[PDB]
C-alpha cells in the first residue's frame, strides 16, 4: 500500500511505482482515478492510500508500446489512469522503463499527455 | 556611378554604395535618472554623519530615588576625491590628400567628415565610460577599468554588506523566503527615521539566473494553474515587455510576489582585450546567476535623495573655480597650418549615501 | 512555514478568486503599519487573519 | 560570416522550445550592428508541413494552451488555423502563435 | 468511432464554452431533415462538419 | 473526517461557485446558537446538512 | 570602441583611439529569354472551344 503523501515529487513517485511494480504487486484504481491524483506535478504524491490489486486481468485492445523504445506516440493524450494501467502492462511483459517525460507538462487529470521511454530488461 | 572594371583599366562598372557595422552600446542605468547632477566647485567634498541610539528602560526602587541616563550622540566627517578622464586626437593632410570615399566613386574626403566621425566617436567612448562607471558605483565599490580603487563606500560608512542566496538549483527551495528576507533588511536598515515601503525596489538580474527563475518548476505551476491575463501572458505570451536598453527594444521582465526581475545584457570590452561585465559580482564564475538590487527613487522622495554626481572643472585656464560641466571639448591648430588636434576633458565621481541598502542576489545556496 | 503547507497551497491554488490570486503569487503585505514598516504581511485561512 | 542553424529538436519531450525562440531573437538583435534600437519579435517564420504539424503536437506547446480559458486557445485547438492571408492558391495560410512568435506554412 | 476518440474528447472537455458543454454532455441532434428523422447528428471540428 | 475526505474534498474543489469556496477555505461556523456558542459548525453535502 | 582609462588631472596624460577598416566586393547577374511567334494558320478556320459555329 502506498501512503498519502509518502513522496514529494511525482518524479520520484513514479520511481518508487516502478520498483513496486517489478516486485509482482499490481494496482488499478481507474474507477476512482478522482480521489487519488494531487493537483499538480509538484504536489505531494499521491493525495490518498493506494492499495494493491489481486489480480490484472486487463489488455488494452490497441497496441502496446507504440514502438520498442517509445510508450506512445509522441503528443498522445490518454486519461491518466490509463497511463499507469499500459505502463504496468508493459513492464509485466518484460520492458523496462528509462525516463518518465513530465518536465513541462502542466495538467494532471483526467487527461494528460505523459509519455515513457522504454528499453529491454536483463 | 561608374568605377574601373574588377581586372581592367579600359572597362567600368557601377557602384550601388557602402553598409556600415556600429558597435552596440547600451545605456541602461543612465536613462534611468537615478542618479541626480550635483556640480561642485572644487576638487573635494565633505559629509557629516550623526547617529544615536535608545534602549530599553530598567524599573528602580521607588525609596532609593535613583534614576537612568542617556549617552550623548556621535559626530563625524569623511571626504572623497574624483576621477579625471582625458583623450586626445588630431586630424593632418596627409588622411585627406588622394583618399577615396568609401561609398562614391571619385569624390575625395573633406575636413569636415573626418571631424564629424571623429567627435562622434569620442562622444560615445565618454558615454560608454559613464555607464560603466554609473555600474560600478551601483555595486557598491568604485573602481576604474584598469582597476585602481577610488572610493570604497562599505569601508568610508562602517557598514557591511548583506548577499541573499535563492538555491533555485533545489527543486523544492522556497522563493518568498529569500524575496521577504530582501525586503525586511531594506525596510530596516534605512534607519532613515520614517516609515518605508521595501516593495519599491530595483531588481536586475543576468541571463542564466533569469532563466533559472522562469523555469522553476514552483514558479511555472502556481503560474500555470491561475486564470488571469497575467497569468496568460508571462507563460505562453511574450516576456519582453520592459524598456529599451542601447541595443533591445525591449527588456525580460517578470512578476512574482510583487517583486519586478529584469534581465540586463550589458557588457564592455577594456582596451587590454578583456570583457567587462556589467551585472556580474567580483570573483563568481559566470555560471552561477547574479543579481544587484536598489531602492526606487520614490523609496524616500527627493528630499531624502541617495544616489549623486558630482562634476568638477577643467585644468585648463578660464575655469579656475567655474561649477563645472560633464565634457569639455576643445579645438587648436597646429603650427604653420599643419593640422588640427582635439581635446576631451571629464571629471567626476558617481557615490552613494546610504551604501547598506545595495543587495547581491544569488543563484546557488550556502 | 504556513504557507508552505500543501493544504493550503493546493487548495488556493485550486481556488480561482481575486483573494486566491493575490494570496499564492501576489504580495502579502497589506497591512497596516507597525511604525517601522508600512505594511504587514497579513495570511487568511479559515476565520482567522495571521500577522507577522 | 557563417551561417546559424537553430535546432528544436521537436521529437524530445523534454526539449526547451522558448531556449530556442531565445537564441533566435537574441541572434536577430545582436547580429545586426545596424546602431540603433533594433526589435526582435518583428521576424518572418515560414515552415514546412511537417515542421508544422511537428511543432503543433509538442506535450508543452499543446499543454499550454489547453489550459487557458481564452478565446485564442480555444481557437487554436479546437478552432481552425487557417486565419492567414490570401495565397496564390488558398484563400488563407496557417497560422501559429506561442511566445510572441507567428508561424506560417 | 470519430466521437469517441480521446483527443477529440480531451479538446472539448477542459473548453468552458456552450459548444463544448452541449457537444459533450448535451445532444447531438441538431441537424435538418431526413424525411424519417426529426433532426440529424452533427458534428465540429477543426472548422468541418460531419453530419450521420 | 467527513470534511477531509478525498472525495467530498475533491467534489468541492472542482467546483467554482461561492458556496464551495466558502466550505473549503472559509469558516462553517455559519449555523445557529447554542447555549456556550453563537454559531455551530455546519456542511453541506448530497442535500444534507451536518452540525457539530 | 572601448572604455576608457583614469587618469591623474595634474600629469595632462591622454588616451587615443584605433582608426576604421574597408573592404570591397562584387556581383555578377543572371539573364533569361524566351520566344514566340503567330501565324496566320493558326486562326484559319479554327473553331472556338466553346461554340458549335
Amino acid at each position: 500500500m502506498i501512503k498519502a503523501k509518502t513522496y514529494p515529487d511525482f518524479k520520484e513517485f513514479v520511481k518508487g511505482f516502478i520498483a513496486n511494480v517489478k516486485a509482482g504487486k499490481r494496482y488499478d484504481f481507474r474507477t476512482y482515478q478522482e480521489a487519488i491524483l494531487p493537483l499538480t506535478y509538484s504536489s505531494y504524491w499521491p493525495e490518498a492510500d493506494i492499495a494493491e490489486v489481486e489480480k490484472f486481468d486487463y489488455k488494452p485492445d490497441y497496441k502496446v508500446p507504440f514502438s520498442d523504445d517509445l510508450l506512445y506516440s509522441i503528443g498522445a493524450q490518454m486519461r491518466t489512469s490509463d497511463f499507469f494501467m499500459d505502463l504496468q502492462y508493459a513492464i509485466i511483459n518484460g520492458k523496462d522503463v528509462d525516463t518518465v517525460y513530465c518536465e513541462w507538462l502542466a495538467r494532471v487529470k483526467p487527461f494528460s499527455m505523459l509519455n515513457a521511454k522504454l528499453k529491454d530488461a536483463i | 556611378m561608374l568605377t574601373n572594371s574588377e581586372k581592367s583599366r579600359f572597362f567600368l562598372a557601377d557602384l550601388t554604395g557602402e553598409v556600415q557595422s556600429i558597435p552596440n552600446t547600451y545605456g541602461y542605468i543612465s536613462n534611468l535618472g537615478l542618479f541626480r547632477s550635483a556640480p561642485i566647485t572644487q576638487t573635494t567634498f565633505l559629509m557629516d554623519l550623526t547617529d544615536w541610539d535608545v534602549s530599553l528602560l530598567d524599573a528602580v526602587d521607588r525609596d532609593s530615588r535613583k534614576a537612568e541616563t542617556s549617552a550623548p550622540e556621535r559626530v563625524r566627517q569623511i571626504s572623497f576625491p574624483m576621477m579625471y578622464f582625458k583623450e586626445v586626437e588630431s586630424i593632418t593632410p596627409d588622411e585627406i590628400q588622394g583618399v577615396r570615399q568609401p561609398g562614391t566613386a571619385n569624390e575625395l574626403t573633406t575636413e569636415a567628415v573626418v571631424r564629424a566621425k571623429k567627435l562622434m566617436k569620442i562622444r560615445t567612448k565618454f558615454d560608454i565610460t559613464r555607464e560603466f562607471l554609473f555600474m560600478q558605483a551601483l555595486k557598491g565599490k568604485v573602481v576604474d577599468a584598469r582597476g585602481t580603487l577610488y572610493a570604497d563606500l562599505y569601508k568610508q560608512f562602517d557598514v557591511e554588506k548583506k548577499t541573499v542566496y535563492f538555491d533555485l538549483d533545489n527543486p523544492n527551495a522556497d522563493i518568498d523566503a529569500s524575496i521577504e528576507e530582501l525586503r525586511m533588511h531594506m525596510e530596516d536598515e534605512a534607519k532613515t527615521g520614517t516609515v518605508i515601503n521595501g516593495e519599491e525596489i530595483h531588481v536586475v538580474v543576468d541571463r542564466v539566473f533569469f532563466s533559472k527563475l522562469v523555469k522553476h518548476p514552483k514558479i511555472r505551476d502556481a503560474y500555470l494553474a491561475q486564470q488571469t491575463p497575467l497569468a496568460w501572458q508571462q507563460i505562453t505570451g511574450s516576456l519582453r515587455t520592459g524598456g529599451t536598453d542601447g541595443v533591445q527594444a525591449h527588456m525580460n521582465t517578470f512578476y512574482y510576489g510583487g517583486v519586478k526581475f529584469v534581465q540586463y545584457n550589458g557588457k564592455f570590452k577594456d582596451k587590454r582585450g578583456k570583457v567587462h561585465t556589467l551585472v556580474s559580482i567580483d570573483s563568481v564564475a559566470a555560471t552561477v546567476g547574479v543579481g544587484h538590487a536598489f531602492p526606487n527613487v520614490s523609496m524616500l522622495g527627493e528630499a531624502n535623495n541617495i544616489f549623486e554626481v558630482a562634476y568638477g572643472p577643467c585644468p585648463k585656464m578660464g575655469y579656475a573655480n567655474t561649477l563645472g560641466q560633464e565634457l569639455y571639448v576643445f579645438e587648436y591648430e597646429k603650427d604653420r597650418d599643419e593640422g588640427i588636434d582635439f581635446e576631451a576633458h571629464s571629471y567626476m565621481l558617481p557615490y552613494c549615501t546610504r551604501p547598506q541598502l545595495l543587495v547581491d542576489v544569488r543563484a546557488d545556496a550556502k
